[PDB]
């Protein structure tokens, strides 16, 4: 008597069709997806690591000049 | 039609999916997952838990009730691009188990997942004591994806066990009760059509002079025509398994399910130590005694008392006694032997 | 047993009878009396049951084709009822329970094309009962013969199969592979984030249940627009979080090597100049970064070549030949008592841009 | 555990909310906070038309330093 099976979305469509398709009774509003940083580069991470990483407290240190607050010692370079 | 479904119908309860736009309803409902999920896993730090499940890449399916109460949910991060999604957290309240909402909420997961998005398999890092309930909903320990398609990708967690799905496509979970039925009584009734059971036959014509004496079955025509022969009388007999598999996989959980067993959960890495497989010429651990009992190798029950005894001669042997593997290992020891102890079977292979 | 399925044994011989052809005492005297075929073919009789004067029946193991040439309707059902208990799904355990040796894979094939890709999706396409042509296509012996045929052979391959390989350890993830300890190039996550001790605040949080209005007012009660007003705070930690991510993802800033080597190669002088400019990448884009460097360098080397060149000039050398001659023999005299940007400029031949 | 909400709470969170919403509005433009990508396009802050006038005004300043000077 029921439908046994799972019809696609559509674009267009009324509210309570799609909760229907769903059948949970829910989905959220905004994806949220154009806050990621991006997707995934999609590639093979398989390949064997390196052996021999970088201190973190070198690397913090190493890009803290690029986000320093600006002054007017700087506003004098220009 | 389990308690969950009738409850659903009635409107007692109601499936959210929400994720952390920042809403007022958005909001409560991510926080009691977030209770939750804290006191069934008490090991893992809040501040993790926290930043997971307010995560702004991460979805949630929840149980609501009627007065904004959520009793359970799940969590995951799908990789469209990747053709699988990962589960990170799952639970339901403890005073509220027993209704039996755990195979309905993985039914809403699985169907608005396969009605959303393209995803095929599912991996996750279950629990040691949840094993039994991702077994029943489809889930093996076995995994069949490729190397490079996830490695990198989802997150370790250590005292964990790695599994894998393969949602079969073109089917709706939730109305699987009926649907299985159907194909239940699609082909009982194609069985019925044939069976001649139903025809009460006379007496053998042997016996029908009162006289009682062996009587070949293809002899009859009933049976001839049935194909009965005496090979397959034979070998309908035997298990596929041991007879004894039973048994073992008791056994096989209640030593997994120890957390006494957890150093031999898995094998040791020879890049980690190298003079590991220097010392031990039988390098063994559970996972290596389970594939060979698949294989049958194992003829008799002393070779798993051996190998069990060459598990922890082993971890003696690489570390030493004061150290907590050797002295956990010889804990170990006799957690099996209160095992087989309790078993009078192999009560009497202890030795003095 | 964790199995919900019934065991059937002989009231006469004790022998188990689920899986064989059998024979039942139909008489109302006896109630649910089975007599195993060996038992009803030797006739041993227990309690009521008389092989003489009583019909009986002949249950059948139902052994045939229906569907498939390789499967019969025991093999069938076995597979639904092992959906029941094991759950569809669970491809490993249900093809035990069938038995025959066939691997999760093949049973795996079998569903999906007997079931899951038929036609008629919630049933099989020949639903209708009418249709018996398969099972008079082959014989019940013919068919046994080939099941006792395969069984065997498999079993055979089974025991001279090699042992299997012991599981190596599981394939961690281990996301840690860029190489900066604690980044995760697949998730584009760091694991000590720019405010990773914001979570310190939220984490003992806790809500009233059934709450969220005030039932007189209409107005969010003190209490909650005070618990919403601290997650406002940690939402926008975040943001703050992926803006920074976002600028170190451009300009290449996770070449530790590659932008260090170019450090290095350069001088003393150039060295200080884009140490000074590098703070204002957050507002262009790489190449306008880029330019803007570039720029500074040409700026610099140009100087120096022209106070090079004037220098010249005053000693009285007429030839560009010459000037470089006399600087050789300088450096040697100052000893006495790659070409760089300075170098390229005062040339005999200049650069092709430069024109 | 503690009760009633503190006063200092009821009248920290309209002082903050009184600062965002009024003073907020000034930065409103979306350039404050983000830097612009090279895969959106032209998007680099050097554009010839206003480079044009830039350059013309330098110059302007460099002939009155030198009457100057």
């Amino acid at each position: 008597p029921t439908v046994y099976e799972i019809r696609p979305v559509l674009p267009g469509m009324s509210e309570e069709e799609i909760k229907e398709i769903y059948s949970v009774a829910s989905y959220p509003k905004s994806d949220l997806a154009h806050l990621t940083c991006g997707e995934p580069p999609d590639r093979d991470f398989s390949n064997s690591k390196p052996t021999n990483q970088i201190n973190f407290s070198t690397f913090s240190s190493y890009i803290e000049p690029y986000f320093r607050p600006f002054t007017e010692e700087d506003l004098a370079f220009l | 039609e389990k308690p969950a479904v009738i409850e659903e119908r009635n409107g007692e309860i109601e499936f959210r999916v929400v994720n952390n736009d920042g809403e007022r309803e958005s909001l409560i409902i991510l926080t009691g997952l977030k209770c939750i999920f804290q006191k069934q896993l008490p090991k893992m730090p809040k501040d993790y838990i926290a930043r997971l499940v307010y995560d702004r890449t991460h979805l949630s399916i929840a149980i609501v009730k009627k007065p904004l109460e959520v009793v359970g949910g799940i969590t995951y991060r799908p990789f469209k691009n990747r053709k699988f999604a990962e589960i990170v957290f799952c639970a339901i309240s403890s005073d509220q188990q027993v209704k039996g909402y755990g195979a309905h909420l993985m039914s809403h997961l699985k169907d608005y997942v396969k009605a959303t998005t393209n995803i095929e398999h599912f991996l996750t890092y279950a629990d040691n004591y949840a094993i039994g309930y991702f077994k029943k909903q489809g889930f093996t320990k076995e995994i069949t994806l490729d190397k490079s398609v996830w490695m990198g990708y989802i997150k370790d967690y250590e005292g964990g066990t790695i599994m894998q799905c393969t949602m079969i496509p073109r089917i709706r979970y939730l109305e699987q009760g009926r649907m299985l039925l159907k194909q239940k009584e699609c082909v009982q009734a194609k069985i019925r059509a044939f069976s001649k059971s139903h025809i009460v036959h006379p007496p053998p014509k042997q016996w029908r002079n009162g006289n009682v004496t062996p009587i070949d079955p293809l002899s009859i025509d009933a049976i001839r025509e049935s194909g009965w022969s005496p090979d397959m009388d034979e070998l309908a007999r035997q298990p596929r398994h041991g007879p004894n598999y039973n048994q073992l996989l008791h056994l096989l959980n209640d030593m997994q399910n120890h957390a006494s067993s957890w150093p031999f959960l898995v094998p040791v890495n020879k890049d980690e130590v190298v003079d590991y497989y220097d010392i031990i010429k039988e390098p063994m651990d559970l996972s290596t005694m389970e594939s060979k009992l698949e294989a049958d190798q194992y003829q008799t029950p002393e070779d798993f008392i051996r190998d069990a005894k060459l598990i922890f001669d082993n971890c003696r042997k690489y570390n030493n006694e004061n150290t907590p593997y050797a002295k956990s290992a010889n804990k170990l020891e006799k957690f099996m032997w209160q095992q087989i102890r309790q078993i009078p079977e192999w009560s009497h292979l202890e030795p003095s | 047993s964790g199995e919900g399925g019934v065991k059937y044994i002989c009231d006469v011989c004790s022998v188990d009878i689920t899986s064989t052809v059998r024979i039942r005492c139909a008489d109302p005297a006896c109630h649910d009396y089975d007599l195993c075929v060996p038992c009803f073919a030797n006739g041993s009789s227990s309690n009521a049951h008389k092989p003489a004067t009583h019909s009986f029946r002949v249950i059948e193991q139902n052994s045939f084709p229906i569907f498939d040439p390789d499967w019969g309707a025991d093999e069938e059902l076995l597979l639904l009822e092992g959906a029941e208990i094991y759950g569809l799904g669970s491809w490993a355990d249900i093809a035990d329970h069938i038995g025959g040796y066939r691997t999760k894979d093949e049973v795996r094939d079998h569903y999906l094309k007997v079931y899951i890709e038929s036609p008629n999706f919630p049933l099989p396409e020949r639903c209708s009962p009418y249709d018996l042509e398969l099972p008079n296509s082959i014989s019940r012996e013919e068919f046994q013969a080939r099941k006792k045929r395969r069984i065997e052979e498999r079993r055979e391959a089974a025991k001279n199969a090699p042992p299997p390989q012991p599981k190596t350890k599981p394939t961690a993830s281990i996301p840690a592979c860029h190489e900066i300890q604690g980044y995760m190039p697949g998730r584009l996550e760091f694991e000590t984030e720019y405010c990773n001790e914001a979570e310190e605040a939220v984490q003992l949080m806790s809500f009233d249940p059934g709450d969220g209005i005030n039932p007189r007012t209409g107005e969010l009660e003190p209490e909650m627009e005070l618990k919403l007003t601290v997650m406002e705070i940690y939402n926008n930690r975040l943001t703050q979080r992926v803006e920074r991510k976002k600028v170190i993802f451009e300009h290449n800033l996770l070449e530790y090597r590659e932008n260090t080597k170019a450090e290095k190669k350069r001088s003393r002088e150039e060295r200080e100049l884009l140490n000074k400019a590098k703070p204002f990448a957050r507002m262009m884009n790489r190449h306008d970064f880029e330019q803007f460097c570039q720029g500074l360098i040409d700026e610099l080397n140009l100087r120096q070549a022209i106070a090079q060149l004037q220098e010249w000039r005053s000693m009285r050398i007429g030839d560009l030949k010459s000037g470089e001659k006399y600087e050789q023999e300088k450096a040697l005299r100052i000893q006495k008592s790659p070409p760089s940007g300075a170098a390229l400029l005062v040339a005999p031949e200049l650069p092709a841009r430069y024109k | 555990m503690g009760p009633g909400i503190g006063d200092l709470a009821r009248t920290l969170m309209d002082r903050r909310r009184r600062w965002i919403e009024q003073i907020g509005a000034v930065f409103d433009d979306e350039g404050i906070t983000k830097c612009p990508r090279v895969e959106d396009g032209d998007t680099s802050i050097f554009g010839r038309e206003i480079m044009a006038e830039l350059i013309k005004r330098e110059k302007e300043a460099w002939d009155e330093e030198v009457e100057e000077e």
